[PDB]
DNA sequence: CTTCCTCGAAGGTTC
DNA sequence: GAACCTTCGAGGAAG
């Protein structure tokens, strides 16, 4: 499989997984389960990849399922009664899960109990349902937008990050050694730089370029090949787009760098405002090519020294 | 009288019709008022808890 | 018919067609499935025509549903319960989903298995290999997380005179009208570099051929009809060429602003903005600055005035 | 009836009218429906009116609805289905369908079929429903409201224009007859003079008279008794009403004229600023009374002249 | 009843009366009903109280509804289906009903039928409904607000007017003899001069006096009575409030007459910036106390006069 | 209970007592029901107990409920059939009041009748209901918040303002009456100074000082204890909150004075914008502490001074 | 203790403790219920514990429920009518019950007693419910959120606040002690610092430190031990979190310390917008790291000298 | 029995699962005997 | 969740 | 340099 499965394959993350490391030690040194964890960061980098290496090194059970599956109570005890000693449960999108359902687990979490309550008057009477110890574990996209009661029951906090050139690369090397390819390592760094920091982008591009270099070549990618395949492609060596560049160009030759509005900006494009907000510059911000200012966008000496085009204030 | 009374108050406090009447249905003392019916109607639904 | 049927009879789009024929032989030399393709692009261009040729190249039978009709996940489940090996499912105007409808997309596409709860119950279901193209106008409407599983993306562009020449003769021997080769010409500078204009020209002066002349058209009936369309030898309609002229003799040129030009030529400022500006300021006529817009030197010389910085 | 029927009847439009004889003329030669057609321009030209010629210079029967009625996609695939081939759909208010119902024409336009769901649970299934020929006509005072794919799909596109003088009079003169009232060519000119160019204020104006006419007079119209009914509706020989004139009067009496403000002149007029600007500001500046600067407006010297002072 | 009933007891608004009779006689010769009418003006001049009176000239029942009570197109639907042939319906605030409901208006007023989609949803179909001859009278505070296509409707419009003294002092001795009380015609001339022409303002002012007048007068309304109860109310012999007087007063011991800017006498008099531009300047301006200029404001030889100062 | 109830007990508001002491005895020799009122200004004044007092001299019944109560047009039909001739409606919160509503209490207090429209589809019926005489007296914090269809309608309006020391040293007497307390003159004059000028917060801290007197003292309230026991709440010298402190301590703080606007110091302070605007900035104003500046408020230099700062 | 019964075992909020001592044996001694009390502060600061306390002391059976557990008005009811003399209900979030409760719980709160009104028209009864005498306890997370009527009948306020550095090492030292982990004073106050007053965080902490110590050291959380086993969980000395750090350090390395809006912080690092303005900025601007400026946030000197960058 | 089959379908109701289906849960229990967090238990055990 | 619209900033002219 | 006028651009609460 691609999933790498053990912390000695996990590429990449060490704050987090250095962490999670000594936090899984001292819960083998007791006869404990591990504290219910929380994974934080954008998406595609292995927020659903580390559940499964942590139950593996946990050596323990996992038990799996998302929250938009989930609509009623019993639909979360009743998977709850399946749990074992020491089992973990992975919710996914957490934040999606209905409050009639987010209410109950404080008692599970907190309590390792629920308390049906039934009846009424003088017929009014409870039920009291032990549950084994169990590690809650969760995944979330928007963790903005979770209660603070739910947050509070939370102990480990982990905060993904992107991948870097060191790292990203050895993610193309074995990416390129499940399928049957040879791969020089100064192609798998000139693939890596226009990856964007993210996996699913790395493996994108190397599955493009073994196309081309098996049918416009001999079946090896060699650095002349890449470069033919990634000149048959748009992205430049910044991992820029053509419209990404066409965006920089426009507003430095008709505007002198701006202020200019979303709206002229797009339809000198050609493009709808919902595109270039939010395919396009995002991007650019985070690259720190362009601000975002009350009077428009105006692109930064950053961009003016990577187009090649003269700047002065 | 008082019946009908205590339902209508009950049907005020947002209980539906039915079950308003349901409710002072399981209550029966010819002599309780439509007070002394409403703190009873309302003690019997109400779930107690310790 | 008008669509064409294989790559040999597609005219231009020579980026996007170059890299679709590396892809599609690859996946046949393999014998897998091509990847899940994304079209987008402004209107007239292609997309829908060039997801039939897609198919037909790869041999097999597509699958077609469009957006506005998938309105609950129930919808999409009996859909994808009918694809078989190898089948292309095509989705058009693809922005329209609700979300409710992409996130049961999310693990469909990579791992091709769906287990979901739909008089409520659960449903499983395991997918065969298969194709997802889809076509859209608002790229940017999709989430970020949809986006990233496309593994192709075509982004149309415009089309150049000589490709537009050669549709316009391609379309002329459908209707079995002759056409000579200026006269093809005057119709594709005309058509502002989009397919689906230049065969709406050739439609009208069919009809004005057939009626006003002896069934021929020549380069002495085109001129002719062009002038009864009203239709500039840039493109531009009669609203465009008021409205360059407007700005040319009573604001010296500009700066003016869009209220102030729109009830000067009775015109709606909606209809102004949205229609007939997005044309004059891409061909170079028109530039928007912070206090107006301004004509600028390609409109003086092609209205035919003296221009003064 | 008040509205023409035929081409024969249909006075003006030379640009539009011209074009339709010989599109309609070409498709009936070849036996087949005629193109989409999308009619827009200023209110009150003649764009309902020209919908119903079409259609009876076609020979067909018209069925006709409203976009404001259409408000759930199952309304309108209802309409759908029920057309018989050659048959004539003419929506009114175009523009207020809902975008989620627009996108279904799309492939009803140019290809002539619809997908739908149908049925429920595990029943529910995607079937084809195919459309015959048919013509879809829409009318619309927004046409920059719609959508660039639907635009695009109209293959025939007609912008109405303000009319004439000579147009204008005979436009009173077969009104005046279907009322039973005599108009002399002289006072039908006067009237046409003062309709601002749109048939529809032009019959306004001939009902105004016609009761006056018929209480004040002898129940003729005459250039005496059109003299006089038009002083009562105080309208000018250039058509500007009674407000109309004090705004060009305070510009040249306070401001020498201009510039000056908007609402400098709203307040010392004592209206409000919104309808100053939308309703009596544009017919000034589309017939050269008042010229917008970046200083504020400006009478022109056609004001001057036109009120009785000197341009000096 | 306060309100007048009938043309012989509405007094003012010449102008719109003069029309409004030639039109109803002659619309009842025809035996035809009335055409559909704007009325449109500043609050509180009668627009109201015309519907009334022309409903009684007509000799036909008046239905009654507001723009902002319709909320939904099946509201309008409803309401028109309730209606008799020649009855009159009046809108008020006729501007605040939305968009999509008032684009319904355009075939009833000029077909008379409205398209409907009928069925339970799983078959349905268009229907015309339609409707009997009838009468709409809308009454508008600001017809800028509404659409060009509606406004082209209508094919009678009257706008409202200020009173001047004249008129406004015949309707305070109406009021008095219906309330019973006595008062010198020097007093109704004193009440009329400080109701700013509005008669909402000067049937309040009046029943005020009559209350001071009748528990520490002696029972008449004399020129004295009115001297010192309007002091109490805190009205000038002007009309001015302590508000308006504190501006004019800073203007000249502040700033010599002015010029001086909007937002600098804001502040110098503990007056939010709009509130005084919209609410408490505009009648100034209109009387000739205060004069907009291009470098500013100045206040007037007749503001200085009014407060005893020396002009210079 | 503590509430007034009758002119002779309500202390204070001279200026708006010698008025409806005016219109309620000229209201009571006709037999007729009181003009509708306008009270607004500064919450806790007292104006809730003015409509209680207004009540008992008309000797009628008194029926209390809010706008944000009234959800739809059904609520207040509901209310207005359960009243009997002469009786009082009070309306507190009345600027909440929804629009869809406010449009019917217009017709119901010009002209007693309400014109609804009940049941749905073929159902759908109008109603007209003609109502007994009646008395609207509506509260309001903010005064230019209402609209003004609605203001122009009451007849009688009372701004209430604050009370100087001699009055809430009446009252803080008065309250320490009615409980079982002794207080001498020194300690009522202190505590009338520390009470921000609102008859609420003076009953509410005597209330908490009695308890302190007690425990921490001889059952008597003193200068000596009287001082003690504000200092161990948060009440300040010059009577500031705890809000009030923050509010003066950020801007001289965050923004060396200011200017600063209100709006953005809402979320700063994190205070509703509505609570700090009508409840804290009047007195703040009103008191010299904040004064008007074209970018907004600054801090006086009696501010500085006060918190110890320097006035640099 | 760490779960006190009364207040001499509850840590910290000597103000709050020291006001409510006074109040509740002042009640004692006169024998009657407490008046009605408001907690408010920021969450997890320990209301619901003292409402326990507040119990005890009185020496009352406490009843407990929530804002969102109350759908309608007869819940409210029937747990009133459960009520015993003298006991006391606490709601949390009382803010969030709707409105349909609060306009019973008036006059519960004041008269003890509710009358539910029944009949129409000539029928107009209600049926009147007597109540034991009870104290109401309230929580909420702001003030201004409140009904301001509501708010006017709680007689006693509790502000609670953040804990001093005293204090928490006092619970860190306890908390301590269950887990058996052995902590020098340096140590226990090193973690209260950077716990930033809320011991929701220094329970947090403690319980990693612990982990930590168990294997990187000797099961003692020294000094040394402790600093090393923070760095590792990447807390700054100042209580920045990690993302606190990433915006300090993203606008001194990418815009020199700003201007920059929200709109592009937000985007820059990935993160939702809200987020950011809720969370993360309050302790960074109240501690004085950033400054809200209007043209966007500014890095300030501190902020500069804490994280290690020369200032400009 | 009816005690622990009352008790269990009630609690089952609890858990916001219909009355029929409740019924239906707990009817395909076979031991009687058995208490309700046992019936309750298996019962949704048998529905995952 | 979306469209409208209103609040704010700033370029340019004149005394 | 104080005061007016026009034009563009980005939020947020009323659908
Ligand atoms: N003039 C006054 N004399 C005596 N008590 C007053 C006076 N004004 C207000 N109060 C008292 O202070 C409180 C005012 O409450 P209320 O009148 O409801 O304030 P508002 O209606 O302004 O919100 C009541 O306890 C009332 O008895
Ligand atoms: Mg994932
Ligand atoms: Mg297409
Ligand atoms: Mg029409």
């Amino acid at each position: 499989t691609l999933r790498p499965q053990y912390f000695k394959e996990y590429i990449g993350q060490d704050k987090v997984k250095d962490q999670l490391k000594i936090f899984i030690e001292a819960a083998k040194l007791r006869d404990e389960a591990l504290d219910h964890t929380l994974l934080f960061g954008p998406p595609g980098l292995g927020k659903t990849t580390m559940a499964f290496v942590i139950a593996n090194e946990m050596g323990v059970n996992l038990k799996q399922t998302s929250g938009p599956a989930i609509e009623k109570a019993g639909d979360l005890v009743a998977i709850l009664n399946d749990l074992e000693p020491g089992d973990i449960l992975f919710i996914d999108e957490i934040h999606r899960m209905p409050m009639a359902v987010e209410e109950v687990l404080y008692s599970a979490m907190e309590d390792y109990y629920i308390d049906i309550m039934i009846g009424a008057g003088e017929t009014s009477r409870s039920v009291h349902l032990d549950l084994p110890p169990f590690t809650l574990v969760g995944a979330t996209t928007r963790a903005g937008m979770l209660s603070n009661p739910l947050r509070a029951r939370f102990g480990i906090n982990g905060h993904m990050e992107y991948y870097e050139l060191p790292d990203l690369t050895e993610i193309v090397e074995r990416t390129s050694e499940i399928f049957e390819m040879t791969i020089t390592p100064e192609a798998a760094l000139e693939l890596a730089r226009r990856s964007r920091g993210t996996p699913r982008i790395a493996n994108r591009l190397l599955k493009r370029v073994r196309d081309y270099a098996q049918i416009m070549g001999d079946g090896v990618i060699d650095d002349k090949i890449a470069d033919q395949a990634l000149t048959m492609l748009d992205v430049d060596h910044e991992g820029l787009d053509y419209v990404d560049q066409k965006i920089l160009r426009t507003m430095i030759e008709m505007y002198g760098g701006g202020p200019v509005g979303l709206g002229t900006l797009s339809v000198n494009i050609a493009e709808e405002r919902e595109t270039v907000e939010d395919m396009y510059e995002p991007y650019l911000i985070q690259k720190g090519f362009i601000m975002r200012t009350r009077t428009g966008r105006v692109a930064t000496a950053k961009a003016y020294e990577h187009m090649g085009y003269d700047y002065t204030r | 009288d008082a019946e009908q009374e205590a339902v209508a108050a009950l049907v005020a406090l947002g209980y539906k019709p039915q079950e308003a009447s349901r409710m002072v249905s399981k209550i029966a003392r010819p002599d309780a008022s439509s007070e002394t019916l409403i703190r009873d109607a309302l003690r019997a639904a109400l779930h107690h808890h310790h």
